[PDB]
DNA sequence: CCCGGTGCCGAGGCCGCTCAATTGGTCGTAGACAGCTCTAGCACCGCTTAAACGCACGTACGCGCTGTCCCCCGCGTTTTAACCGCCAAGGGGATTACTCCCTAGTCTCCAGGCACGTGTCACATATATACATCCTG
DNA sequence: CAGGATGTATATATGTGACACGTGCCTGGAGACTAGGGAGTAATCCCCTTGGCGGTTAAAACGCGGGGGACAGCGCGTACGTGCGTTTAAGCGGTGCTAGAGCTGTCTACGACCAATTGAGCGGCCTCGGCACCGGG
């Protein structure tokens, strides 16, 4: 969804793939 | 009654660490009850002052919510 | 065609003369006393439409602006306010 | 025996504070304090048990702030410890003074 | 297949004292500047111009962040100026001149 | 009808009573107004401007000038105790500062 | 019980902010 | 009892082949805390 | 037959959000779009705070958030920062952060 | 009892929108529903000052754009007014 | 316009901390000082603007100033009428 | 004069006075500006950038008051710009 | 700090009722838009000059270092009360009855808000000696 | 322990800006007088949430010891202040021009308002599973 612009949006995803990948 | 020093030294000091500080004075105990002390009365005052004008006899999270809205401390969490 | 704009120049002219026979004051000085009048006007009429809001009361009432009057003044002046309030609102509801 | 040099615990104390999500202030004490003060602006006035918490709550939060800005102009005195000057200074600079 | 032309003049003025000045030996004012041919806002997509100087100033390497980009000085004698032009997308090479 | 009197000369007051609950009824405030509460409005704002002016006039005296400026509104809140908290946050042009000089910058 | 017996305003502002 | 009360549940997380109440008269009430902490243990054998 | 909100694509309620300013002594007429727009931008700014906190809590092995990470997101976010500045949010904590003075080394 | 209301069923699908899995407490929740309360109340008011700035004695959309235009930080405020003109615009068409 | 911070000089900076009590004033403060009063009036003159466009107007009038100054929490008088 | 004493009396002359201290033709320049970055060709009135110029100055008055204290707090007559910094730190507007 | 086990009460989903949201229908009024204008904002140019810019010089203030003295910091043991459950009952809230206060409308009428000209009525700017008020000897 | 040498007051004056004061206008207000509405005051009364009893350990507190941090003294260096000279654009106020904020006049779609219908939301209840708690690595 549609929450801010580019530097929230793909930080956002990096910041949620970051403990995806440290699992 | 005087029991302003229910706020002792261990809890003045853990506020200090939730506050970043690892290191705290011999004459900061005093002050920061004094601090305390004054933000309180002005809360509790504004909170009675609201609830006399409620015509409650019991003082209510609303109007601490209230009270805290004027000082400009906007606290979340009570309904408000 | 005229554009009147309003002020309480007029008023607080005539307090400023019954408080000090022999004092006057500019008009810059006039302009800064009607914006003070003005900005404390617009917080007690707030103070007394939250109070009304918070007790779930379509109208405002003096007492309503009476606690928003002691919530607002500081210490010595808002029990002066309020005495004058409340002497006030009985000589005028004594119909002289 | 083991003794920490000064300085160790006191920033595990902090590691440990800064994460931890609970009331400092003692529950009990802090109640009778604000019925103290109560007592002075109203006679036999009651509370409700979430006014108190409330309370502690937004006292908590102020003074975590307080003693953030009082380590701030600690620092800036080039003083790695904070004291009431600090305080002082900080509460100048906010404007509660 | 994208190709997009930005004209631009580059240059200076100068103005002539009249007489060598005794506080520095300066003879000439002088204005360098970079300014849009068109009557366009560079600062859409220029993000500042720097203009590098004759090592005699006592900094030679000069910045500006508003259209039309220029800088005033006074000098004596003519020498080469480097401007460097970067834009806001940092991923584009900065032109120079 | 019978010769009409004014709500401010009923109550004894000098700011406008009628213009107050004029604005208080036509306003952000509420839906409807009562009769007490711009009488008390006007007399809690005529009480404050008469211990401004009060204070104003004062320091207009001690300056030696016969006509109260921004200066002397300045001075007066800035000297007075409950009146800078209330104007804590309200600036005044043309006021102008206190003469505040910290004791640790004077000669030595 | 409430003592009033005076004017409704007057007396709510009198002893309602005693 | 007032220790099992009290640490009900490191108890609880133990395995018990045999749970042995002595003067079981002491959890004659089934409303009681006590009885239904004891009955909320895991064991094979029990033992009034 | 067709509630405001769905017929503008929000979930928001259009409806209480346009009783609640028209009771709220705010105006006395309240336009037609005044409360769609207001539920909208309510509407993003709860979107906001929610995914940020969500992924927050998550960040954290959680799978619920939580007035901690609720708060974490709140002051991590330099928007919803300067927004919610001198807003304090119950049992949220402070950020971990130690001053180099302070720390060691 | 009484009927205390609050916006949980829409902050909770707004949730569901935004993380299908990840829940919500009870004490995010009501913090949630203070925050949109408060938020409320302030773009109101900034709304009802404007109308009374222009002498309108109407709160439009354009008025709740200019509030949230004076309250939001930048991009934050460039988000909403798009997301709240959208959904005018979407709203006018049906 | 361009570069008119620099309409800001050490005389002025130096008065105005004269004013507020400063008796000795350092190099990069004059610096500070126009960075800080830049972004004041940054907020201040962006506020007045959205008062003013969302008005349809193409002056700023004292009234915006004044409401922008009171959002900002800069309450200012002398200019209400 | 010895360093320091021209500059208290600089204070006492500024603490007393209530003119503008800021020059106005470069100020509405300024002012302009500051407004161009938000609207093209727009008009300002003499009271409102009287008004705009007297905020910035009350503004930068308590701003280098609090700035003496901060740099009083460090044992230093001279103003660093940490102390503004800190100021302004504390204030709530680079926090 | 991380990991596997148990456990429980608070989260989240279902039921059902009602009251607010919605649908349909009317009046009118604030507003949208075009017409006109006259003030004020803009641009420009010259005489005056006060303020700004640049540079020299040294004096005093930043700042770095060192040393003492202690005042907090970490750890052990000792004493107080905060904290977690029951039990009256005192209040916070539902339910009903009813009146003083305000709303709304329409005339009748005192009052203030300017357009204008006239007459007073401050204190800004100018001038000078008196007083500090220095600072180099 | 002075004295040129500045700077800072102190007092007096005057005439041009500005309060100050009529003179009539009137139109937006201010109040008086009937008629109608309505919500909150007041009295009960059922029902939870306080405030009040006795234990349990967990945290507050008291002490100790030495260690690292505050504060004072001192000196080196340099930069920030002050003065002089050169330079610049700031203040003034005089003239020209038109742009649009504002007043105004007309016609109109939107929303408050009122009545009937419907389902979205919310109190309530129960089942259940995410994370609180915990002891070994």
């Amino acid at each position: 969804r549609q929450s801010t612009a580019e530097h929230t949006r793909q930080t956002f995803l990096r910041v949620q793939e970051r403990q995806g990948q440290s699992r | 009654r005087d029991n302003i020093q229910g706020i002792t030294k261990p809890a003045i000091r853990r506020l200090a660490r939730r506050g970043g500080v690892k290191r705290i004075s011999g004459l900061i105990y005093e002050e920061t009850r004094g601090v305390l002390k004054v933000f309180l009365e002005n809360v509790i005052r504004d909170a009675v002052t609201y609830t006399e004008h409620a015509k409650r006899k019991t003082v209510t999270a609303m109007d601490v919510v209230y009270a805290l809205k004027r000082q400009g401390r906007t606290l979340y969490g009570f309904g408000g | 065609k005229r554009s009147r704009k309003e002020s309480y120049s007029v008023y607080v002219y005539k307090v400023l003369k019954q408080v000090h026979p022999d004092t006057g004051i500019s008009s810059k000085a006039m302009g800064i006393m009607n914006s003070f009048v003005n900005d404390i006007f617009e917080r007690i009429a707030g103070e007394a439409s939250r109070l009304a809001h918070y007790n779930k009361r379509s109208t405002i009432t003096s007492r309503e602006i009476q606690t928003a009057v002691r919530l607002l003044l500081p210490g010595e002046l808002a029990k002066h306010a309020v005495s004058e309030g409340t002497k006030a609102v009985t000589k005028y509801t004594s119909s002289k | 025996p083991h003794r920490y040099r000064p300085g160790t615990v006191a920033l595990r104390e902090i590691r440990r504070y800064q994460k931890s999500t609970e009331l400092l202030i003692r529950k009990l004490p802090f109640q009778r304090l604000v019925r103290e003060i109560a007592q002075d602006f109203k006679t036999d006035l009651r509370f409700q048990s979430s006014a108190v918490m409330a309370l502690q709550e937004a006292c908590e939060a102020y003074l975590v702030g307080l003693f953030e800005d009082t380590n701030l102009c600690a620092i800036h005195a080039k003083r790695v410890t904070i004291m009431p000057k600090d305080i002082q200074l900080a509460r100048r600079i906010r404007g509660e003074r | 297949g994208v190709t997009i032309v930005k004209p631009i003049v580059y240059g200076n003025v100068a103005r002539y004292f009249g007489k060598k000045r005794e506080e520095d030996g300066h003879t000439h004012q002088w204005t360098v500047y970079v300014k849009p041919y068109r009557n366009e806002d560079m600062s859409a997509y220029v993000k500042k111009i720097q203009f590098k100087l004759h090592e005699s100033y006592g900094n030679p390497l000069r910045v500006v962040t508003k259209p039309p980009y220029e800088i005033t000085e006074t000098g004596w004698g003519e020498f080469e100026i480097i401007i460097k032009i970067f834009f806001i997308d940092p991923n584009e090479r900065p032109v120079t001149l | 009808r019978a010769k009409a009197k004014s709500r401010s000369s009923r109550a004894g007051l000098q700011f406008p009573v009628g213009r107050v609950h004029r604005l208080l009824r036509k306003g952000n405030y509420a839906e409807r107004v009562g009769a007490g509460a711009p009488v008390y409005l006007a007399a809690v704002l005529e009480y404050l401007t008469a211990e401004i002016l009060e204070l104003a006039g004062n320091a207009a005296r001690d300056n030696k000038k016969t006509r109260i400026i921004p200066r002397h509104l300045q001075l007066a809140i800035r000297n007075d105790e409950e009146l800078n908290k209330l104007l804590g946050r309200v600036t005044i042009a043309q006021g102008g500062v206190l003469p505040n000089i910290q004791a640790v910058l004077l000669p030595k | 019980k409430r003592p009033e017996g005076m004017h409704r305003e007057v007396y709510a502002l009198l002893y309602s902010d005693k | 009892y007032k220790l099992v009360l009290q640490d009900h549940q490191a108890f609880r997380r133990k395995n018990w082949r045999y749970l042995i109440l002595d003067e079981a008269q002491n959890i004659k009430n089934f409303k009681s805390q006590r009885w239904q902490s004891l009955l909320n243990f895991n064991s094979q054998r029990r033992l009034l």
